[PDB]
């Protein structure tokens, strides 16, 4: 009956194991051409496009 | 992984900020694998010759003794669980359900792989030889009865070498009697838990056998990223846990069982949730399958899922010894004997180790009825 | 430990517009009940784009994994062209455009719970539509009646 | 008067703000991001299902 367990180390590696992921797929089929830069500090909150006739 | 907060403002003043959790897979070393001889000195004289073709086949042994245990680990962990025993395996949809699930729960990385017996493969053959329009691929299944590498969009491959399990015999309407404790800091280093269970048959040894699995009705399984609920058509996907070890049901009817997978519902932490809602006592579970059948399990998993390694062993002193390795494994042989009894010895040995990472990478799978 | 701090960010972007898109659209088509299965079922939304005149830019279609599958199950059982069964048995694939609408399958998808309605439910009052009132927003209010007696969440967004 | 940086990922820009706080001995760190939305036509989209 030998008791070595005080020798030892428990030693937690340095690596991490994959997690879940998602994917995006509205995001990058929406139109994003219009409504860039255009709100900027001097339009306030909101801007406008007109309809047509 | 962590959670967000949606303000007009920005203000976070009276509010809950993400908590740092940690947690950690552990893997572990098993028993030993030998395969030991011996033989009088008068024999080596008079009657073996050829004797190193009489041991040829005692490393690959060892090499089986290897495959089959890990099919036992792997069955006995692994959460997920698809179609159910009563139906084998025969539509092409029944390994497509395995690929396109794994997908939706988010797993991304890596490799799935889908393995089945000769049977199993044989009706996926003679379905092939169904098809109405691509020519090569139905020649070669009338000739060859064979199916290409990927099936489904999953890697398929055959195995005879595979383990079988028996269910063990339960019967009666189950219902869970005491809320588990399951939130993230309990289950966080493990990713088991125990439960008690209520109404079984009165006094039955073996009631659930390792390897089993049990579902819990109403609550689903989440997307892991996005925590929204899976829906297969028309109806949600349930839960579903391993039955880890044997369980005896007790006079009265109460059966206590280790699970492995676990229905994470965190109050204060949400931002690990698994499921839909909070397992309470007073809810329907069902054993998946009959009660005393027996089968060998198809298994489908994530590359990152289980994992394998062996250990070198060191020289005995006084001893002498050589390594050999066969399949990509080292094995020791020690040649030593017996002075007085006038015999000679020779072992054989090698030592596995056995991580499962995440138990919700893996399962088993069967048709749908 | 921070690494996936910014893609939370993402998806929880993307949450959002799978709400907005779904709180905004007038447009529907069949039974909430019932899951996508025939070929006709992803057809019928190139169609009614086209018949009520929308010509400008692509359309897209978004399904969950689940019915991306089936949909490949219809397609093994084609009678005809054998490079559109070969890659549905291997990859269960489906093509880019299908049914005439550029169809996209995305496991990061929205849910929504419905909210107890019951009763037969009329109009009280006729309301005010004409193209001066809601000229600048297409939105309207209209007061209906003949619901259950009193219920919180009767109706919700969606 | 509070320490700063920018960032990209998915061709999106988070700023992060890293404050402290004196008397509770503790770092914070916050990440943030605003969106906007346009409904240009709401007669051209909307949801669909199965038809029995
Ligand atoms: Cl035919």
């Amino acid at each position: 009956p030998n008791n070595l367990d005080s020798n030892v180390s428990q030693i937690v590696l340095k690596k991490f194991l994959p997690g879940f992921m998602s994917d995006l797929v509205l995001a990058k089929t929406v139109d994003r051409q219009l409504l860039a830069g255009e709100i900027n500090s001097s339009t306030g909150d909101s801007v406008s496009f007109k309809r047509p006739h | 992984q962590f959670s967000s907060l949606r303000t007009p403002t920005g203000d976070i003043s009276g509010q809950n900020k993400n908590n740092l959790i940690s947690g950690k897979a552990t893997g572990r070393v098993g028993n030993y694998i030998t395969v030991a001889v011996e033989y009088q000195q008068l024999e080596e004289a008079i009657k073996l010759n050829q004797l190193e073709e009489i041991l040829a086949p005692v490393r690959q042994r060892i090499v089986t003794d290897l495959e089959t245990e890990l099919a036992h680990f792997m069955m006995n962990n692994g959460a997920l669980s698809l179609g159910s025993p009563n139906t084998p395996i025969t539509k092409w949809s029944d390994v497509a359900q395995t690929a396109s699930f794994l997908k939706d729960l988010g797993v991304n990385e890596g490799e799935n792989y889908a393995v089945m017996d000769p049977w199993s493969a044989q009706r996926l053959a003679d379905a092939q030889t169904g098809l109405h329009a691509s020519d090569q691929l139905v020649r070669t299944a009338w000739e060859n009865a064979q199916i290409p590498t990927n099936f489904g969009g999953i890697r398929a491959l055959m195995s005879n070498g595979l383990a079988s399990r028996t269910q063990g015999a339960f019967g009666g309407t189950l219902t869970v009697k005491t809320q588990p404790t399951v939130t993230y800091n309990a289950v966080k280093d493990s990713y088991q838990f125990t439960v008690t269970l209520t109404g079984a048959t009165a006094s039955v040894t073996g009631f659930l056998k390792a390897g089993d699995q049990v579902k819990f009705t109403n609550t689903y399984w989440l997307q892991q990223q996005t925590k929204q609920a899976l829906y297969n058509g028309a109806t949600p996907i349930s839960f579903t846990a391993t039955v880890t070890a044997d369980a005896n049901s007790d006079s009265g009817g109460d059966v206590t069982v280790t699970l492995s997978g676990v229905p994470i519902y965190d109050t204060t932490n949400p931002q690990y949730n698994s499921v839909s809602r909070q397992v309470e006592a007073g809810d329907a579970v069902s054993v998946v399958g009959t009660a005393s059948q027996t089968m060998k399990p198809n298994l489908f998993y994530n590359k990152f899922f289980c994992g394998l390694g062996s250990i070198p062993l060191p020289k005995l002193h006084s001893i002498d010894s050589a390594v050999a390795t066969y399949e990509g494994f080292s094995i020791r042989v020690h040649k030593y004997a017996d002075g007085d009894a006038n015999v000679q010895k020779m072992r054989f040995d090698l030592l596995p180790a056995y991580v499962c990472f995440n138990p919700h990478m893996g399962g088993q799978f069967f048709g749908n009825p």
